C-alpha cells in the first residue's frame, strides 16, 4: 500500500494544472523517499520533472516501490473537484491498478472519494553547472513571455553581469524587455559567463502555468544546452521544465 | 530545421 | 389592467436567468395571489413551477385573470437592460407587457415592452417524501458541477446519517459523502438516478436562495426547491433514469 | 528627430484600445502641436478625430512634421506590452521608416523596447468643420455605453431624441422596443438652442464606448441630417473625437 | 432509461 | 438608409 496525506491540499490542484496542458500521461514512480515524476512532452522538445519528497506530506507510507502509469487528463478533471483547503490523500494498493484521491473538506462534514484506473507504463537530464542562473519573479517571467509571445514564437535570451534581456522578433516588428538586478519580487543573477540562447515561447508558456506554485522562478543555462525552468514547492520538492534550444 | 529535440542530453 | 411593481427588481432578473436555459415559452397566471408559472422544458423530461406571491411585490394590481404567453429568451435580454438597483414594474392592459425601469437617481427611466403570445396545465402533486435534504445552494451546484465531470448521471443515496452524491463514467469514478448546515428528514432511505445535464440547469436558480430543498421518494422525480426570500419558491422536478 | 515621453503611459494604452476595433491603418500628423489623427472607417461611415497636444506630454521634441502611417493593430498587440504604470516613449528618426516605443517601468530594473515599420500614407486632411450644434448632451459615458450596449439587444439603430428636458433613446427590433429616458442634472447637462431627432447605427456608436476608459464624462453634440459627435476628453492632453453619419 | 416527467403529471 | 460620412467633409 502506498497512502499519503497532503493537508495542503492546493499544491496536487496546482502541480496537475501545470502539467495537463503539455503532458497527456506520466509514470508517477513512488519511493520510500517519495513522489518523482520525469516525463517528455509527445514532440520530445520539453521535459519536465516533478520531485514531491516524503518528508512534505503529512503522513507518508509507501510500502514496496511503483510505477503508476496516471492519465493527466483524468487526474486533472478529479483534482478541480478538491477544494483549495481540502486535505488530500492519495491511496494505491501494490497491486497498483487503481489510484484513490480523498479529499476532507477542511472544516464541512464533507469528504468526497475519487478513483481512477492505473496503466502499466527513466532517463534524466544529468545534474551540471549552468554558467548563468537567474532568480526572478514566476510573474514578472509570466508576464515576457506572454508579452514577447504576441511579437513573435522564439525568444533570445541574454545573460550579462548586469541584467538578463528577452527578445524577440516578427513581421510586425521586434521587442525586447531587459531586466536589471534588484526579495521575492528580487532579480538574481550568478553569471559564471555571458550566455545567449534561441527558445520557443509556446513551449515557455505552458511552463509558466506553474506560476501559482511559487512566486520566483530560476533560470539555469549553458551554452546549447536545454534551459531548466525551476519552481519550488516550499516544503514539499519542486517543478522543473526542461526546454532544448533552437540552433 | 532549426528547433532540436531533448532526446541527446539525456543520459 | 394587472400592474405589479417590484422594488427590489433583482429578484425578475435572476428568477429568468434561471428559467431561460430550461425552457423558451411558458405560461404566466397572474390572479389576485400573485404569480403563478407551471412549465415543462422541450423534452418532458424535467418541469419548472414558480409561485411570486402578490404579498410580495410593493404595488399589486390585478382586474382580471390573464394567462400570459411569454417568449423567456426575450423577456431576459429586456431584464438585462435592468440594473440592480432598479424598480422594476410590470403592466399589462388586458397582448403586450410593458416593464419599466426606474433607477434610483429618478433620472433614468427605461420602458421595454414586448408582444405576448396565445399558449395552451397538469402539475405534480405534493407528497410525503421519503427523504428531504436541506443544504447550502451553493454546495449543491458546485457538487453539480464536479460530478458532471465525472459522469452524466448522479446516483443519489440518503439515509438518516447523511447524502451521497456518486457518478461514474469512463475516467474513474466519485463519490461525495454529507453528513448532518446540512438537514434530513428521512422516513425511508433512497438511492435514485438523475441527469446531471438537468440538475446543472436547474443550480442557474442558485442565486435566489443561500439554500435548496432535495426531495426524494423511489421511482418518482426529484424536487429541487428554492426559497425566493418572501416571495415565493421556484421548484424543479427532474424524472428519475431506472 | 521626433520624440515624446508619457509618464501615464496608460492614455496610450487606453487610446489604442479605442481604435485598433474600428480602423485598421491610420497617419499620425506629427508637428510642435504634438499628435493629431483623423481617419475614417474603411467603410466610410464614420470619423475619428485624435488630438494629443505637445504640452500633455512630459518630454516633445520634433524637428520636423512627420506624417507617420501606422497599423493600429501593430502598434496595439505592441501596447498591450506595456504595463499600465510605465513611462512610454515615441520616438522616430526623421527618415520616419520605423517608429520605436520604450516602456520605463518606474522601478526602472525594466526596460522594454518594440519597434514597428511605419508605412507611407497620405494625410487626407479633409475634416468636418467646427459648428454650433442644436443639442449638446454633456452625460457619465460609463452611462452611455450601457444605454449603447442595453439598446443593441433590441435593435440595430438607436432614434436619439433631445429636447431641453430630456434625451431619449430608442430602438426596435423583432424583439419589442425599448425607450430609455434622461432627465437634466457628473450628471446630465443639456445645452438645446432646437431639438433634435436623429437616428444611427448601434454598431458603431459601440465602437466608440471602447473609449469610455479615457474620462468619466461623454459628450453628444448632434444636429438635424449632420453626423453626430461623441467627444472624450483625455484630461490635459486633449480629445478623442468620434463622428457617425446619421441614417435617413 | 430516462423515464419522462409524463405520467408522473397529474 | 445609411449616410456616408463623405458627404460632409
Amino acid at each position: 500500500m502506498f497512502e499519503a496525506r497532503l493537508v495542503q491540499g492546493s499544491i496536487l490542484k496546482k502541480v496537475l494544472e501545470a502539467l495537463k496542458d503539455l503532458i497527456n500521461e506520466a509514470c508517477w514512480d513512488i519511493s520510500s523517499s517519495g513522489v518523482n515524476l520525469q516525463s517528455m512532452d509527445s514532440s520530445h522538445v520539453s521535459l519536465v520533472q516533478l520531485t514531491l519528497r516524503s518528508e512534505g506530506f503529512d503522513t507518508y507510507r509507501c510500502d514496496r516501490n511503483l510505477a503508476m502509469g496516471v492519465n493527466l487528463t483524468s487526474m486533472s478533471k478529479i483534482l478541480k473537484c478538491a477544494g483549495n483547503e481540502d486535505i488530500i490523500t492519495l491511496r494505491a494498493e501494490d497491486n497498483a491498478d487503481t489510484l484513490a484521491l480523498v479529499f476532507e473538506a477542511p472544516n464541512q462534514e464533507k469528504v468526497s472519494d475519487y478513483e481512477m484506473k492505473l496503466m502499466d507504463l527513466q532517463l534524466g537530464i544529468p545534474e551540471q553547472e549552468y554558467s548563468c542562473v537567474v532568480k526572478m519573479p514566476s510573474g514578472e517571467f509570466a508576464r515576457i513571455c506572454r508579452d514577447l509571445s504576441h511579437i513573435g514564437d522564439a525568444v533570445v535570451i541574454s545573460c550579462a553581469k548586469d541584467g538578463v534581456k528577452f527578445s524577440a522578433s516578427g513581421e510586425l516588428g521586434n521587442g525586447n524587455i531587459k531586466l536589471s538586478q534588484t526579495e521575492e519580487e528580487a532579480v538574481t543573477i550568478e553569471m559564471n559567463e555571458p550566455v545567449q540562447l534561441t527558445f520557443a515561447l509556446r513551449y515557455l508558456n505552458f511552463f509558466t502555468k506553474a506560476t501559482p506554485l511559487s512566486s520566483t522562478v530560476t533560470l539555469s543555462m549553458s551554452a546549447d544546452v536545454p534551459l531548466v525552468v525551476e519552481y519550488k514547492i516550499a516544503d514539499m520538492g519542486h517543478l522543473k521544465y526542461y526546454l532544448a534550444p533552437k540552433i | 530545421s532549426p528547433q532540436k529535440l531533448i532526446d541527446g542530453f539525456l543520459k
